[PDB]
DNA sequence: TCGGATGTATATATCTGACACGTGCCTGGAGACTAGGGAGTAATCCCCTTGGCGGTTAAAACGCGGGGGACAGCGCGTACGTGCGTTTAAGCGGTGCTAGAGCTGTCTACGACCAATTGAGCGGCCTCGGCACCGGGATTCTCGA
DNA sequence: TCGAGAATCCCGGTGCCGAGGCCGCTCAATTGGTCGTAGACAGCTCTAGCACCGCTTAAACGCACGTACGCGCTGTCCCCCGCGTTTTAACCGCCAAGGGGATTACTCCCTAGTCTCCAGGCACGTGTCAGATATATACATCCGA
C-alpha cells in the first residue's frame, strides 16, 4: 500500500484550517501537513500496540488508545 | 452479564440539587466520569509522594489538605480546603 | 441501625467507595480516618461548579439537557478550570469563536 | 455577474464552521490511513470502532491547536499568508522539533 | 583612535559566555530578592545556603532558554534587534501565557 | 526595591550567553517581570513543603521537589 | 558518629574504572550520576506499576519491567537495553 | 447613497428513539470487637544560620560621539480566491460468517515469611599529585591606509 | 591590496587542598525450610469485526479569470554600541551568639483483621416527550451605479 496519505485530500486541510482561523493560506502547506500527521500518527499508534501485545490479544481497544493519549501528555475524555 | 461501577447517580444527584430542571446525556455523563477519576487519581498520588518524602507509612487528611493546596489554584483551592474542613467537623461531632 | 457514612458527613458521594479505591490502588500502607470523607467533600465541591457552570450555558443556548459543547464552553471561558484543564481534550466539543482583528475589513 | 470580493466567503466559512461541532475528515479514508500506517508493527491487527473514532478526535484537536499558533507566527511576520517556515518556527518553538 | 566596528565585541562576547559554565548574576543581591518574595508567604524564615543556590541555578537556566526563542522570533520577523513583542510571542506559543 | 538588583549589564550577559546580537531599550523591564513571576510561582510550593514538614528551615529538597512538580528537574542538589 | 546515608558511588566508580581504567570522577559529577539513576529508577518502576494495574496482577515479573524499557527509551536504546537485561536474567538463572 | 440579491435567523408541524422511571436480586458496605505497632510528646546537644566590621578593588553608572538598522512609502507581477460544469467515490442499508474476547473449573509452582550468621559497605583519617594561578612570549584577526 | 595593534593561546613554574586508599565496626543480605494462593491451562459460549453488494447524491476535481498581496527597492533619522572617567557596594576574612534540627526514649490509641447481616446499586424492561428535520418568510449585509 502506498497511497492513504494522498486521501486526506485539500479541502480538508482547507476546512481545518478555517476552524482554527486562518484567512489565506499558500500551496506548500498541503504536504507539510501531511507529513505532520503522519509523525504524530505514528507516535501513537507505536504505544497503542505495545500495550495491545502486553495484554496477550489481538485487537486494539479504545483503551490502549487513550492509555497512549495518556503518555504523550494528552488526556482525553469520553471514552473510557 | 457482570457488574461495571461509575459515578453516574451521584453526578446526577449534585445536577439536580444545582439546577432542579435540567437533564444530561449519556456522553456528557461519560465526560463528567472521565473527570472525576482523574482528579482522583491525581490527588491521590499527591498524597502518596508527601507520605512518601516525610517517611511516614499513613495517609491522612493533613496529606490529602497539602495535596489540594499543591494542586489547584487559588480561589478554588481556598473553597476546596474549606468545604473539607466542614465535612470533618460534621463527620466527628457525629460521631 | 445501619447508617451510610456519606449521610453522617452530609456528602452525596460514596466515602466507602473512595475508602475501597484508596486502601486498594497501592497509595501507601495505612490509611486513616478523615481521608475518605475529604476527598468526597473536595470532589464534591468540584463536580458542583462544573455542572453550575454548565447549566448556564444550556440555558443560553435554549436548551433543557446539557451536551459536550456547553461543558466545553464552560470550562474554556472560566479562568481556573482553564489552568486545572490545561491539556485536556473533550470529545465532540469543538473551539470557541475567536477571529484576530488585523483579518477583519 | 454577482461575485463576492475575495475574502468574504473565508470570513463567514470561519464562522460557519467555528460554531459547529463534527468531524470534519472523511471516515472511510481515515480508516485506510490508520491501517496502512500500523501494519509496519504488527501483521493482521483488527481494530475496533472507538479506537478509530478516538484516534480521529485527537489528530483532528492536535491539527487545529497547531493551525492556531502557525496563525499567530504569520500575524508576527506581518502577513496574511500562512506559508510553512511558520509551521517550523511554531513546532520548534513549542518543543517537538 | 583605535575603535572597533559595532558588532565585534558583540560576537566575541558571545563566544566568550557560550565557553565558560559559571552564574552570571550578583548574589548577594539575589538572596536579597529571594528573602524579600518570599516573606508575603510566611513570616521569619530561614533559608540554607544551597537552596539559594538552587533557586539561582533554576532561574539562569530558564532565562537563557527564553532568550534563545525570542532570537529565533527576531530572526523570524527579518530583523536583528530583540524587542519585547517577541519575548511575549514566544511565552504565548510555549504555553505560558 | 530590589528587582533593580537585577542590573542591566546581567540581563546583557543572560542575553549574550544566549546568543543575541543586539538589545532594546524595554526588555529590561520585560525581563525583570518574567523573572519575578517564576520566582513566585516556585517559591510557592517551597514554602508550601517546608510548611508540611513542620519546619521553619528551606532546605534544598524542598526546591528540588519543587521544581520536579513544575516540569524541570535540577541535577546536582541531592 | 553520623546517620548513614546509602548512595550509588561505589558502582559508578567500579563501571568507570571498568570503562575508563586511568580516569577519576570529582565529587558534583558523582552527585549528578546518583541523582540521574534514581531518576531513572523511579520512570522505569512507575511505569510497570501502572500497567501491572491495568491488566489486573498483583506481580511485577521482568516482563513488565521488559515492556517499561521499551515504552520509556527512544529507539536502538531500548534495542541494546532489552539484550542487556535477557543476557543477565539467562545468566542469572544456571 | 439607494437598490437588488444572496444568505441567515425565525416561526410552525411531525416523528422517532434515547432519557427517565420502575423491579428484583446479590454482593459489597456497615457493626462489634480484639492486637500491636506507628506516631505523638518530652529532653538534649550541638551545628549551622544570622548579624556585624573593615580594607580592596572589580564592577556598575554616566556621558558622548556617530554609524548602522528600523521603519515608512512606492511598483510590480504573480499566485490564490470565487464560481461552473463533470466525475467519482463516500455513505447507507442489509446479509453472512467466523475468529476471538470473555467467563468457569482444577491445580500446582512460586513468592511471602521467619530465624541465625557473617561479610559487605559506611564513617573516619592521612597524604600526595592534579589542577589553579602567575608570568612571558607567539599568533592572529581586525581595520584604516 | 598590506602594517599596527589589541586580544587569544601555548608553555613553564609554584603550591595547596580534595580525591583516593586503608581501617574498624555494625546491620542488612544470604541461606534454609514451610504455606497458601495467584495465575496457567483447558473448555465452552456468543458477539462483534470483516467482507461483499447495490443505489443515490454529495462532494472532490479541473479550469478560467481577475485582483490583492508578497516582496524588492530607497531614504532618513534616531537610538543603540563602544570607550573613557568616577563612584559604590560586593567579596573576603573574622568573631560571636543562639535557635532549631536531629536523635533517643517512653507510652497509647488508631487502624488492620475477622465475621455476620442486610440494603443500596446495577442489569433489564417500558414509555413518552425533547429535539432533529421539513416548509414559508422577515430581514440583514454586501457590492455597484
Amino acid at each position: 500500500l502506498r497511497d492513504n496519505i494522498q486521501g486526506i485530500t485539500k479541502p480538508a486541510i482547507r476546512r481545518l484550517a478555517r476552524r482554527g482561523g486562518v484567512k489565506r493560506i499558500s500551496g506548500l502547506i498541503y504536504e507539510e501537513t501531511r507529513g505532520v500527521l503522519k509523525v504524530f500518527l505514528e507516535n501513537v499508534i507505536r504505544d497503542a500496540v505495545t500495550y495491545t501485545e502486553h495484554a496477550k490479544r489481538k485487537t486494539v481497544t479504545a483503551m490502549d488508545v487513550v492509555y497512549a493519549l495518556k503518555r504523550q501528555g494528552r488526556t482525553l475524555y469520553g471514552f473510557g | 452479564k457482570t457488574r461495571k461501577e461509575s459515578y453516574a447517580i451521584y453526578v446526577y444527584k449534585v445536577l439536580k440539587q444545582v439546577h432542579p430542571d435540567t437533564g444530561i446525556s449519556s456522553k456528557a455523563m461519560s465526560i463528567m466520569n472521565s473527570f472525576v477519576n482523574d482528579v482522583f487519581e491525581r490527588i491521590a498520588g499527591e498524597a502518596s509522594r508527601l507520605a512518601h518524602y516525610n517517611k511516614r507509612s499513613t495517609i491522612t487528611s493533613r496529606e490529602i489538605q497539602t495535596a489540594v493546596r499543591l494542586l489547584l489554584p487559588g480561589e478554588l483551592a481556598k473553597h476546596a480546603v474549606s468545604e473539607g474542613t466542614k465535612a470533618v467537623t460534621c463527620y466527628t461531632s457525629a460521631k | 441501625k445501619a447508617k451510610t457514612r456519606s449521610s453522617r458527613a452530609g456528602l452525596q458521594f460514596p466515602v466507602g467507595r473512595v475508602h475501597r479505591l484508596l486502601r486498594k490502588g497501592n497509595y501507601a500502607e495505612r490509611v486513616g480516618a478523615g481521608a475518605p470523607v475529604y476527598l468526597a467533600a473536595v470532589l464534591e465541591y468540584l463536580t458542583a461548579e462544573i455542572l453550575e457552570l454548565a447549566g448556564n450555558a444550556a440555558r443560553d443556548n435554549k436548551k433543557t439537557r446539557i451536551i459536550p459543547r456547553h461543558l466545553q464552553l464552560a470550562v474554556r471561558n472560566d479562568e481556573e478550570l482553564n489552568k486545572l484543564l490545561g491539556r485536556v481534550t473533550i470529545a465532540q466539543g469543538g473551539v470557541l469563536p475567536n477571529i484576530q482583528s488585523v483579518l477583519l475589513p | 455577474p454577482h461575485r463576492y470580493r475575495p475574502g468574504t466567503v473565508a470570513l463567514r466559512e470561519i464562522r460557519r464552521y467555528q460554531k459547529s461541532t463534527e468531524l470534519l475528515i472523511r471516515k472511510l479514508p481515515f480508516q485506510r490511513l490508520v491501517r496502512e500506517i500500523a501494519q509496519d508493527f504488527k501483521t493482521d491487527l483488527r481494530f475496533q470502532s472507538s479506537a478509530v473514532m478516538a484516534l480521529q478526535e485527537a489528530s483532528e484537536a492536535y491539527l487545529v491547536a497547531l493551525f492556531e499558533d502557525t496563525n499567530l507566527c504569520a500575524i508576527h511576520a506581518k502577513r496574511v499568508t500562512i506559508m510553512p517556515k511558520d509551521i517550523q518556527l511554531a513546532r520548534r518553538i513549542r518543543g517537538e522539533r
